[PDB]
């Protein structure tokens, strides 16, 4: 009774801890994929306010 | 308490990716807690974990690395279910005494009893498991056990 | 130099580095070797309006150094230096794209950005989906890549 209800409820900690584990891999892959992102994207950003990618972009079309 | 030190560690690496994971700023939600522990190798029940701290959505409380500590502590000490036990729980589910229960009658259990997992858990799990029905529709509830048991990576 | 040239181990694509040197001959207004405060302000005077005499001034001491073409090229490859290629940024994106689409919902690419990891601010959301291709509520990072790694869509 009591008992049955604690031994299923820990089989299903079981079951929650399995699918974290196993979600996990994906998470630390997809961190490093966000990483990537976050990071070029705003290097991007930076480089469309440099005034000398301005310049350079404005000559571009006349070369 | 006597974390190999590597315990310790294995909590900073798992903190810093949840930490990312919520916004990097050196705090984890507390609705995480109980995942970031289960990342380590423990199988907390949803009540161990509200009892170190644990919440019950996200939004409410956001932790410090140091906060995990007493809390991964705490957890550790948290029953674990035995084989013996999961045989003994779904033996009562078994009529027939041949070490089957319906698919039905195992999702049954698993979202309506104890503390009930989403239909959408159960489905990840029989997935991840790999179980099947036979032609009758019923499983080897040991199988699944020892499948569950294992891990996902299958030494666990 | 005037056609071909490096001043370094810049690591830049012959043809990138064959473009800068023509941008670089436009941009030396008395076409003389070096680009002077007057051949900036020249040359954008001529294309629309040009950044003022301070903006001049402080671009040109970023040239530590006659700014002749050695010069120019070795402060755009320092710019340019340590980014992630096309291919990596694109499988990056890929990561939240299981099934392939090739596609990412728009709301989904703007929550990663903003709520997780290291979080954009409101300026950067701005200024990032206004140049983003997006249609049918579907963020097209495939060509969004190929715009930020130039070899796409921002012009032209
Ligand atoms: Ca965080
Ligand atoms: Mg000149």
């Amino acid at each position: 009774d009591e008992r049955l209800s604690k031994i299923i409820s820990m089989f299903q900690a079981h079951i929650r801890g399995y699918l974290i584990r196993k979600a996990y891999k994906k998470l630390q892959d997809q961190r490093i994929g966000l990483s990537v992102i976050q990071r070029n994207i705003r290097k991007w950003l930076v480089l469309r306010n440099w005034q000398w990618w301005k310049l350079y972009s404005k000559v571009k079309p006349l070369l | 308490p006597k974390l190999s030190q590597d315990e310790i560690d294995d909590l900073k690496d798992v903190f810093e990716l949840f930490d990312f994971w919520d916004g990097r700023d050196g705090a984890v939600d507390a609705f995480k807690l109980g995942d970031v522990c289960r990342c380590l190798g423990i199988n907390p029940r949803n009540e161990d974990v509200f009892a170190v701290g644990g919440t019950h959505k996200m939004g409410e409380k956001s932790l410090p690395f140091e906060e995990f500590l007493p809390a991964y502590e705490g957890l550790m000490d948290c029953e674990q279910g035995t084989f013996a036990d999961y045989m003994e729980a779904f033996k009562t589910f078994d009529r027939e005494g041949q070490g089957f229960i319906s698919g039905a009658e195992l999702r049954h259990v698993l979202t309506a009893l104890g503390e009930r997992l989403s239909d959408e858990d159960v489905d990840e799990i029989i997935k991840l498991t790999d179980l099947q029905e036979d032609l009758e529709g019923n499983v080897k509830y040991e199988d699944f056990v020892k499948k569950v048991m294992a891990g996902p990576y299958p030494d666990k | 130099a005037d056609k071909a040239a490096s001043g370094v181990l810049t690591k830049l694509p012959q043809k990138q580095i064959q473009e800068m040197k023509e941008a670089f001959s436009m941009i030396d207004v008395d076409r003389d070797g070096f680009v002077s405060k007057e051949d900036i302000k020249a040359i954008s005077e001529q294309l629309g309006r040009a950044p003022d005499d301070k903006e001049l001034t402080a671009m040109l001491k970023e040239a530590p150094g006659p700014l002749n073409f050695t010069m120019f090229l070795s402060i755009f490859s320092d710019k340019l230096s340590g980014t992630d290629s096309e291919e990596t940024i694109r499988n990056a994106f890929a990561m939240f794209d299981e099934q392939e689409t090739k596609k990412l919902n728009i709301e989904y690419i703007k929550d990663l950005l903003e709520n997780m990891g290291d979080n954009f601010n409101k300026d950067e959301m701005r200024m990032t989906f206004k140049e983003a291709p997006v249609e049918g509520g579907k963020f097209d990072y495939v060509k969004f890549t190929a715009m930020i790694k130039g070899s796409g869509e921002e012009e032209a």
